[PDB]
């Protein structure tokens, strides 16, 4: 019982944040960089992430 | 995108982005693998070249297909020998023979 409340508290917190932008990847590259295509918005190489 | 080369040690860029920064270019890349019109990696606020891009569309031109040596051979079709011994005179033999074609100086048909 007492566990769900702790879980409400959390939450409020953590909501002021800032979101991602949506991209298609056109194909992967080997130096761990992908080219993206953003909808509205331009191509990108970007970096990988590590999962 | 890299607009156009101008020689004197700059040259003509369009940004889509905002701010442009020109730049000593790094050693690994050269202006030598620069031409008009390409694609180049700028960053977001220094606007430097890291690279240029390596990644290429499809070849845009009328139909086309690129084989290297299909299966077929001309044992198949038979009489019809002359025919074959001119095509071979013109295309293949040059490639069989350099010195040949310098005695007489001259080219086997286009």
């Amino acid at each position: 019982l007492n566990a769900k409340v702790r879980l409400l508290r959390e939450e409020l917190q953590l909501l002021q944040e800032q979101g991602s932008y949506v991209g298609e990847v056109v194909r992967a590259m080997d130096k761990k960089k992908v080219l993206v295509k953003v909808h509205p918005e331009g191509k990108f190489v970007v970096d990988v992430d590590k999962n | 995108t890299l607009e156009e080369i101008i020689d004197d040690n700059h040259a003509i860029v369009s940004t889509s982005v905002g701010s442009e920064h020109y730049v000593s270019i790094l050693s690994f890349v050269d202006k030598d693998l620069l031409e008009p019109g390409c694609s180049v990696l700028l960053n977001h606020k220094v606007h430097a070249v890291i690279g240029v891009l390596m990644d290429d569309t499809d070849p845009l031109v009328t139909v086309m297909k690129v084989e290297k040596a299909p299966q077929e051979t001309y044992a198949d079709i038979g009489g019809l020998d002359n025919q074959i011994q001119e095509i071979k005179e013109s295309v293949e033999l040059p490639l069989t023979h350099p010195e040949y074609y310098e005695e007489m100086g001259i080219k086997p048909p286009k």
